[PDB]
RNA sequence: AUACAGUGAAACUGCGAAUGGCUCAUUAAAUCAGUUAUCGUUUAUUUGAUAGCAUGGUAUAACUGUGGUAAUUCUAGAGCUAAUACAUGCUAUCUCGACCCUUUGGAAGAGAUUAUUUAUUAGAUUCUUCGGACUCUUGAUGAUUCAUAAUAACUUUUCGAAUCGCAUGGCCUUGUGCUGGCGAUGGUUCAUUCAAAUUUCUGCCCUAUCAACUUUCGAUGGUAGGAUAGUGGCCUACCAUGGUUUCAACGGGUAACGGGGAAUAAGGGUUCGAUUCCGGAGAGGGAGCCUGAGAAACG
């Protein structure tokens, strides 16, 4: 590898996109964007193989440049923009909104959504720091920075944020026994309450969680995305509610 | 040491580099040697 | 070019390796900007990314600071008096970090006269300075220590040696001469 | 010895002003390495300068913490340790007596002899062969 | 060639500069009020 | 004339005892135009980092060579300026010249002179025609425009206020830097008239929240034995302004304190001349005014030094009668009501000597 | 293209346009924002030393930043080619009549070998070499090094028979005479030694001397004259002695210039006389007739020098220094312009009618 | 449409050509496979935050002509003309607010008002009007001399819009006064995004008819210095002699590039491993070198 690689062969494409195998030999690579490289989902695949509103790449391109698609209140225009976990998509001529989320097997899937819930979104408070002029800021998972954050915010939090204006609505700590979402891991995607939190001093800080079918399992703070309290999830989950039969 | 030791080690390329050369002596070295004798020593 | 890795060296179990792949751009070695006293000569090198590394090869002026009082000024240079790298380098007057030098004292003398009114040599509580440094003032010739890396910034910024380390390097100078 | 070499050995950026006549004329900075590990008094109040010192040197321990036994002590500020362990032989379905030698930087604060049981940790590589810095000794 | 649109661009540039300055000042003032009230409480 | 190597060329040839240092006759003949070129090089505005770098370079340049060169430089500055309006009059000006360009010249002069003071803290002398006349002329113009124009010219009034503040602070700095180098009786009348015009009229109502250059200058006036000339020239107008500041209870303790170290210094300093007795009786009235203070308005160092003031008052005994002894017992009960944990055993023993 | 002296005509055919106190780099920026003989007679940063090849057609130069060697040719009147090396060379020499083999003492305590095919492998030296010379009757690279050692290596043998002894701290200047194949080494400690090959024995040790200001000298030149018989030494006070082959009495004595050290003293086989050339870091170069020891000319290059060379025929003086351009000088009074620059007769006519 | 405006040749400028593709000859911890570090570092672009003079200069390509030569992806000579070309440069806020006022506050006044290099700091570890009062002792990790915040200077040296589309308004001293829409391009830092760079732990073919080894020229480290993006016997200046070991080092044998996969007797496990996946390495000889965020490219 001389330098950067700007392709992705079809087979080695992220297996959680569930592309059909015998269509061709190349895969669509998301561009640089607000989410990571193995764990994003591009508008191209979301329109060609989830909404099925498309038959051809050029058709997806045509819709995109006619600009019916705006992401998080912002019009995107490429075929490679990498939408990420727990994300917002809006289509006007349908009055459709999509909360992009996970399923039981860990794939992405849609969540049909209306405006009153589209209007808010939740960044995982991940890196708090301060810089020039000693100004404070916080860094959410989506690569979004928020300067002048609430001093009541610490690491590993979940903050509900307005999209149009951009000012914080509220937030949520990391507290034991709360409805949370596990991002990675073998058994990711389930939702339960964190009974407690094991700590390793700068190491893997494992966490035990009971699920609503009342079963214990183990996750890590890297994979846990805090959702909310008991009986109060703050985002309309797709059906399944973490129950796996 | 690192490279600060003088050992009379064999260097092939310079051993066969450019030698031999001429005896570019414009005298017979006999008058030269007795001239050394007749230098500021005497 | 000047390599950087270590696979060219032997192993730790008494063995010699072979060639793995050729020299690449990300293991570059470059020339030391061995600076001598002279007209300020700075060269610009655009390096990896958008970096601009300046290397100086002749320098006569640098920034040096007095510590106890806590001042700092631009000043000339007489030239290197010691550098633990090589005494031959000191003789040849090669400027390098962690070296000992002789530097002018008239700027600090002018500063002291302007700020104090008491001329050094020949507010007394704040005007008291070390005997060696005031003798250096009277001679007009002071000492200093340079610790700026030459071939990284082309800058010569250092401090005037205070009592303990000044006497330390002075006894070193006397042990030399 | 306090000037063990031809340069003014000192930890950088520490300045003790001669203007103030503090009783402690030698300021010694250190750091609590933590990680569940204690900082010896000899280190925090020694009179030595060491940049590779795990507790006073400007390098941090991190990553992997490993155990061994001292073998050779003919070498300044660095001691090699021995690890013995079991091997994975499939043909005869057995273990095997295995040994490895790991040189590790040692700080002058600690006292070491051959046969001691010591623990070390990972730091940024310093020399061609050394990779680690000790954190504790222990009598054996 | 100087144009009415160039004049408009100049006034717009100054307007956006002062606008973001004002917005930054308002955000700072609101954060200060919030911090003072929470520290008192 | 070059720019990109200006500080290099300066620090190489133009410094004395350096390479190609200028000889005596050579400088005698070439410095005038050198003065003009450095006048330009200081007229350059430092609205950037490199520009302020070369400005600090040139201000470090000036205190090197010799003084009469700088003196002629300041003379040229004043020649660009003028004071002959005021001083063909006394405090009048026939053609009131308050143009923005004129005040810009004023301000540039203020900048250069304060920079020269900062870089030549002690060794600077005071060339009278270039230090006394122009500064008082500038502040006089500031007051003239302040009282004549309305608020309409916001730019003009703002820079007039800034010029006045800078003139006050630079006069204070030069006074505290000279100390008593030479008698300034040439224009003590004019400068003290300028002092008594706005200050004693409105010294307490405005300058009471944070310390003022005027306050510290009056502190230096009390401190230096030769600076009582204003106090003994006017009927203690400055003393009454200080009394008004003390009486005003909206003044902060870190402003009132320095007033009290100044009072301690002026009490301690004796002068066997006229009005010194009236001055010390005015400070007795100041003690009467400070009787309720130190605990409703006023801080360990401050309380300690005011206690020392009371002690020194006790020993030297400039106040003796039964009225001031009743006031002294009132102050004693107030200060013994005050705390003692943050005090020193010696300070408590000095309380014991007061008792 | 200028002329400094009034009685004698010289020519800065190459050199700085402005004399002093103004940066050459700033000058070129300004003026190129606003006539050369050999294009890119230039390193544009500095220069160490020039040795014209014995063919009379090559110009080898050492350039400092990005240390390298410039290879000019006179047939093309430009750079034949450049070649980078590791460090800025201290001493170099072309072994052959052509530059096919060149060897240079490199300040990294080492020796390197340029060849027509490439750059043969570097070799270290135990002590910092100070002056390397090739004995040409017996194929020897021998260097007076840091301290008491004069290392030696043969081009047939390749070992070190013996590093000869110089009982001083440094080896200030070395020359070899081939008219009489002797070894000369002068040392700042005011000590000059002469060594004999075929016997491996020093034969002379002398030159204890003091100046008017009573300071030990700094002998930066220890060479001889065209006869290979009488020698010359030159030191810091503008002080040049010229001894004969076997006398302690200075045949010629002069002091001139300043405390700045004279850098090179060179003989000249003038048509009717012998001339002598000094280059000194007083930024000066002077011309004498040796027999009178009289200053026929004096020249101010307006930028100081690190090394000088003269064309074997006449007229040309290469000068390699710290300057942006290394520069050459023409003398009409000793001979015309060389064949390849024959038109500089016309250039001289142009300046004279100018 | 009397500046131009549609269309669009050429040419200037921007971006990109380091992907993809092919080849297997090499190599027995060399990479590799797994894991970790980055408190050891650089990052075009995407993405988020982020900044207090009515407008100027020259110098040219594409153009036109004249040429020359046997001659190219020949040039000369001469005459033109643009920049997101090149090189230059201009434009009021915040603290205490006495005093007036009670509302809502003003109100003189005393005050502060991008980057480089070094130095010095901070960043430590009880009474009750039982209705109610406090009337006492930054984040970060496991930690950084971190982030930050400042002082002073320091710099052959940074930008802090001399552009640009579509429309075309708002007010009114109807001036063409003064404001103002949607959006492209640029530019600072950080963040983030793709990588990259080193590196922890383990795991290699046959082999003693190979027991001894490196220790020079580094073979082990220390000190110190140069070296880039960064530590480093990376290199070097001074000290010491470390270090592999039959626990086979060391070398030697592999028409074996590595991993996965495939076939394989019913059962031990044996054969291709050429396939369509992911790594590694590479294309007359060599070296020097040029750009660029990215290279020893095949330019």
């Amino acid at each position: 590898a001389r330098g950067p690689k700007k392709h992705l062969k079809r087979l080695a494409a992220p297996h959680h996109w569930l592309l059909d195998k015998l269509s061709g030999c190349y895969a669509p690579r998301p561009s640089a964007g607000p989410h990571k490289l193995r764990e994003s989902l591009p508008l191209i695949v979301f329109l060609r193989n989830r909404l099925k509103y498309a038959l051809n790449g050029r058709e997806v391109k045509a819709i995109l440049m006619q600009r019916h698609v705006k992401v998080d209140g912002k019009v995107r225009t490429d075929t490679t923009y990498p939408a990420g976990f727990m994300d917002v998509i809006t289509l006007d001529a349908t009055n459709e909104n999509f909360r992009l989320v996970y399923d039981v097997k860990g794939r992405f899937a849609v969540h049909r959504i209306t405006d009153e819930e589209a209007s808010y979104k939740l960044g995982k408070v991940k890196k708090v720091q301060l810089g020039k002029k000693g100004v404070p800021y916080v860094v959410t998972h989506d690569g979004r920075t928020i300067r002048y954050p609430d001093p009541n915010i610490k690491v590993n939090d979940t903050v509900k944020i307005d999209l149009a204006s951009g000012k914080i609505t509220d937030f949520i700590k990391f507290d034991a026994g709360k409805l949370v979402y596990v991002t990675g891991g073998r058994n990711l995607g389930r939702i339960g309450t964190i009974v407690h939190k094991e700590r390793h001093d700068g190491g893997f800080d494992l966490v035990h969680i009971k699920d609503s079918l009342d079963n214990t399992f183990v996750t890590r703070l890297n994979n846990v995305f805090v959702i909310g309290e008991q009986g109060k999830p703050y985002i309309s989950l797709p059906k399944g509610k973490g129950i796996k039969l | 040491s690192k490279g600060r030791k003088l050992n009379y080690s064999v260097q092939d390329p310079i051993a066969n580099y450019e030698a031999p050369i001429t005896s570019g002596y414009k005298w017979s070295d006999d008058q030269i040697d007795e001239f050394f004798a007749g230098l500021l020593g005497q | 070019g000047i390599s950087r890795d270590s696979r060219h060296k032997r192993s730790a179990t008494g063995a010699k390796r072979a060639q793995f792949r050729k020299k690449r751009k990300f293991e570059l070695g470059r020339q030391p900007a061995n600076t001598k006293i002279g007209a300020k000569r700075i060269h610009s090198v655009r390096t990896r990314g958008g970096n601009k590394k300046y290397r100086a090869l002749r320098i006569e002026t640098g920034n040096f600071s007095w510590a106890s009082e806590g001042i700092s000024k631009k000043t000339r240079i007489a030239g290197v008096v010691y550098h633990p790298s090589n005494n031959e380098l000191v003789r040849t007057n090669t400027l390098t970090k962690a070296a000992i030098v002789q530097i002018d004292a008239t700027p600090f003398r002018q500063w002291f006269e302007a700020h104090y009114g008491q001329t050094l040599g020949k507010r007394a509580a704040s005007a008291k300075i070390e005997s060696s440094v005031e003798s250096q003032f009277s001679a007009g010739r002071l000492y200093a220590c340079i610790s700026s890396r030459p071939g990284q910034s082309g800058r010569c910024d250092g401090y005037i040696l205070e009592g303990e380390e000044l006497a330390f390097y002075l006894r070193r100078l006397t042990a030399k001469k | 010895t306090v000037q063990s070499e031809r340069a003014f050995q000192k930890q950088p950026h520490i300045f003790n002003n001669p203007k103030v006549k503090t009783s402690k004329r030698t300021k010694r900075w250190y750091k609590n390495a933590g990680l569940g590990f204690k900082t010896p008094k000899t280190a925090i109040e020694g009179s030595y300068i060491d940049k590779k010192c795990p507790f006073t040197g400007l390098v941090s321990i991190r990553g992997k913490i490993l155990t061994g036994t001292v073998v050779s002590t003919k070498m300044h500020r660095t001691i090699v340790i021995r690890r013995a362990y079991l091997h994975y032989i499939p043909k005869y379905n057995r273990y095997e007596k295995r040994h490895k030698n790991v040189p590790v930087h040692v700080s002058p604060a600690f006292r070491v002899q051959v046969g001691d049981i010591v623990t070390v940790g990972q730091c940024r590589p310093i020399s061609k062969t050394v990779r680690f810095n000790v954190v504790k000794v222990s009598a054996a | 060639l100087v144009t009415p649109q160039r004049l408009q661009r100049k006034r717009h540039q100054r307007a956006l500069k002062v606008r973001n300055a004002q917005a930054q000042r308002e955000a700072a003032a609101e954060y200060a009020q919030l911090l003072a009230k929470r520290l008192s409480e | 004339l070059d720019d990109t190597l200006f500080k290099d060329e300066i620090t190489t040839f133009l410094t004395e005892n350096g390479s190609q240092s200028i000889k005596a006759e050579d400088e005698k003949v070439v410095m005038p135009y050198v003065l003009r070129i450095f006048f330009g090089r200081a007229q350059v505005p430092p609205t950037s980092g490199q520009k302020r770098s070369r400005k600090i370079a040139v201000i470090s340049v000036l205190p090197n060579f010799k003084k009469p060169y700088i003196n002629d430089f300041l003379s040229l500055a004043s020649e660009r300026l003028d004071y002959n309006y005021f001083f063909g009059n006394s405090h009048q000006i026939n053609s009131s010249k308050a143009t923005l360009k004129t005040i810009r010249r004023m301000t540039g002069f203020v900048n250069i002179v304060n920079s020269t003071l900062s870089v030549l803290r002690t060794n600077f002398p005071l060339h009278t025609n270039s230090v006394l006349q122009p500064l008082i002329y500038s502040i006089a113009m500031a007051y003239y425009v302040l009282d004549t124009e309305s608020t309409e010219e916001v730019h003009l009034r703002k820079m007039a206020s800034n010029l006045r503040q800078q003139g006050l602070k630079c006069l204070s700095s030069v006074f505290e830097f000279v100390g008593n180098t030479f008698d300034w009786s040439t224009s003590m009348e004019d400068i003290y008239a300028v002092v008594v015009k706005p200050r004693i009229s409105h010294f307490s109502d405005e300058n009471l929240q944070q310390p003022s250059s005027l306050l510290r200058l009056f502190l230096y006036w009390a401190h230096n034995p030769s600076l009582y000339q204003f106090l003994y020239y006017d009927e203690f107008a400055t003393a009454t302004a200080l009394m008004d500041t003390i009486s005003n209870q909206h003044v902060k303790e870190a402003v009132i304190g320095p007033i009290i170290e100044a009072a301690d210094s002026i009490i301690r300093n004796p002068v066997n001349d006229d009005h010194y007795v009236d001055l010390v009786t005015l400070i007795c009235t100041s003690c009467l005014k400070i009787l309720p203070s130190l605990y409703v308005k006023l801080d360990s160092n401050s309380i300690s030094t005011f206690l020392n003031l009371l002690v020194s008052i006790t020993e030297m005994g400039f106040i003796q009668d039964d009225h001031v002894r009743s006031r002294l017992i009132s102050s004693l009960i107030s200060i013994l009501k005050g705390k003692l944990k943050k005090l020193q055993e010696n300070d408590t023993q000095k309380i014991l000597k007061i008792l | 293209k200028s002329t400094s002296a009034n009685d004698v005509s010289v020519y800065q055919v190459s050199g700085t346009n402005v004399s002093r106190s103004l940066p050459d780099w700033i000058a070129k920026k300004r003026k190129r924002q606003l006539v050369e003989l050999i294009q890119d007679f230039e390193f544009s940063e500095a220069s160490n030393k020039i040795k014209v090849s014995r063919d009379g057609q090559y110009c080898m130069a050492t350039g400092t930043y990005k240390p390298q060697i410039h290879v000019y040719d006179f047939a093309n009147l430009s750079l034949k080619f450049d070649r980078h090396t590791d460090a800025e060379n201290v001493d170099f020499t072309i072994l052959s009549d052509d530059w096919t083999k060149s060897v240079h003492l490199q300040n990294d305590r080492s020796i390197q070998f340029q060849n027509k095919g490439g750059l043969h492998y570097t070799t270290r030296i135990p002590k910092f070499g100070r002056s390397l010379v090739y004995n040409k009757v017996n194929c020897d690279l021998y260097v007076g090094a840091s301290g008491n050692e004069l290392y030696r290596l043969n081009l047939e043998k390749g070992r070190f028979l013996n590093p000869f002894k110089l009982d001083t701290e440094g080896v200030n200047h070395v020359s070899i005479n081939e008219v009489n194949g002797l070894l000369a080494a002068g040392t700042e400690t005011n000590v000059v030694e002469f060594w004999d090959p075929r016997s491996r024995s020093r034969v002379s040790k002398l030159y204890l001397e003091n100046n008017i200001d009573n300071r030990p000298f700094q002998v930066t030149t220890t060479s001889f004259r065209n006869d290979g018989l009488t020698f010359a030494c030159g030191t810091s006070n503008g002080y040049s002695y010229i001894y004969d082959l076997r006398t302690s009495e200075p045949s010629i004595i002069k002091d001139q210039g300043y405390g700045f050290d004279i850098k090179k003293i060179i003989w000249l086989d003038n048509v009717g006389t012998e001339n002598k050339i000094v280059t000194c870091d007083k930024r000066i170069a002077k011309i004498w007739d040796r027999l009178d020891g009289k200053a026929y000319a004096s020249m101010e290059p307006s930028v100081d020098i690190n090394d000088i060379e003269h064309v074997p025929g006449t007229g040309m003086f290469f000068t390699a220094n710290e300057s942006i351009p290394m520069h050459t000088y023409y003398i009409p009074s000793l001979g015309p312009s060389p064949r390849w620059c024959s038109f500089l007769d016309s250039i001289t006519e142009e300046l004279e009618e100018k």
